[PDB]
């Protein structure tokens, strides 16, 4: 019993995810805007999960009774933030799902890209999250699952990521927040109209209210 | 595990034998379902033996029987269908 | 398992069933249910057992049980 083991843990990405990241970051794509659709999809999926769980246990929603997605651009910090009240992720979920396990679609998506497939397919190959690196140089994810405490995952896609217990941040209640630190030439995603048109273009018929702030 | 059991079969019935030696008939509770056998044997000094497999085939409870003998218990299961069971228990 | 009473009513916990059953009456095709799991992925809602995936959550709720098996008290 070590009664203080809540530090900061550092993890290496799986080789195939390092490769995926390098492919995403070092090649030119004319449709980088698809990143927003991918993040909205992940939020929608997470909202579905807690919704489903709640059908057999109404107390599942207690920490946040509303199901929503909030998008918050900030010109002062150059960040685009996306918040949802989905099922959120356990500390284990973070490590397992966001870096440390190469899912089967990863190597498959890389081959599909080399053969001629468009990066827009990334969602179908089980790796849509990493598309955030199309426009961001750094991503921090804070997340809160009913079963666990609030944690923060962070990476600049340099071969590693960290996971840190978040005792001081805002405090989500339940769900996840992704903060994207946009690269210099990607500031267009902070404009209200760009976001509005984009949400309308690729999302539009999602089953949960999206608001812009 | 307290007693072992064996079976043999005929086109229309499966005969299960439980090798339990000097058991008084009143201590033997056996019941039959559509596709399950229930055998519960009380042992005053110890925990009760039970054998309650889901069966490989369907049976006809009303036509099933058993006899408690000096040396063993013989149970006759009436098959619902004329087929050779590959085992006694379902999925085995 | 522990000992059971084949005459005792139970609630089946298989998805899409929830019926009360006895077990003396149970059998290999008694219960119609989705073995599951439910799948919520890339904006589609569905069931991995029958591989039907639908689009609307409410629609997903109407996808009929796909499998006949044993009722299960757990
Ligand atoms: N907003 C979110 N809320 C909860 N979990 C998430 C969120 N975004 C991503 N995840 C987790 O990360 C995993 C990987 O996401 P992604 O790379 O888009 O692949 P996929 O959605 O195909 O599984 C998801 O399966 C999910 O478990
Ligand atoms: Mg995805
Ligand atoms: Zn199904
Ligand atoms: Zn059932």
């Amino acid at each position: 019993h070590h009664a203080a083991a809540t530090e900061t843990e550092t993890f290496a990405f799986q080789a195939e995810i390092n490769q995926l990241l390098s492919l995403i970051i070092n090649t030119f794509y004319s449709n980088k805007e698809i990143f927003l659709r991918e993040l909205i999809s992940n939020s929608s999926d997470a909202l579905d999960k807690i919704r489903f769980e709640s059908l057999t246990d109404k107390s599942k929603l207690d920490a946040q009774p509303e199901l929503f997605i909030h998008i918050i651009p900030d010109k002062a910090t150059s960040t685009l933030t996306i918040v949802d009240s989905g099922i959120g992720m356990t500390k284990s979920d973070l490590v397992n799902n966001l870096g440390t396990i190469a899912r089967s679609g990863t190597k498959e998506f890389m081959e599909a890209l080399a053969a001629g497939a468009d990066v827009s397919m990334i969602g179908q190959f089980g790796v849509g999250f990493y598309s955030a690196y199309l426009v961001a140089e750094r991503v921090v994810v804070t997340t809160k699952h009913n079963d666990d405490e609030q944690y923060v995952w962070e990476s600049q896609a340099g071969g590693s990521f960290t996971v840190t217990r978040d005792t001081s941040g805002e405090q989500l209640g339940r769900g996840t927040k992704m903060v994207l630190y946009l690269k210099d030439d990607q500031m267009e995603y902070l404009e209200e109209r760009r976001i509005k048109d984009l949400v309308k273009k690729h999302s539009e018929f999602i089953s949960y209210p999206i608001s812009l702030w | 595990a307290k007693y072992r059991h064996e079976y043999y079969q005929k086109p229309e019935e499966v005969v299960v034998t439980v090798f339990a030696k000097g058991i008084p008939k009143q201590n033997v509770n056996i019941d039959f379902g559509e596709q399950i056998l229930s055998v519960v044997i009380e042992v005053p000094g110890e925990d009760a033996y039970y054998l309650q497999p889901r069966l490989f085939g369907k049976i006809i409870p009303d036509k099933c029987k058993y006899e408690v003998l000096s040396t063993k218990i013989e149970i006759c299961l009436a098959k619902a269908d004329i087929i050779t069971w590959a085992s006694l228990e379902h999925g085995k | 398992a522990a000992v059971i009473d084949i005459n005792q009513p139970q609630v089946c916990k298989n998805k899409g069933c929830g019926q009360t059953f006895k077990e003396r009456d149970n059998h290999e095709t008694a219960c119609s249910h989705h073995p599951g799991p439910a799948v919520f992925h890339d904006r589609l809602r569905g069931w991995k057992c029958c591989d039907v995936h639908v689009k609307e959550f409410d629609e997903f709720m109407e996808i009929p049980p796909c499998t006949k098996g044993w009722h299960s008290s757990s």
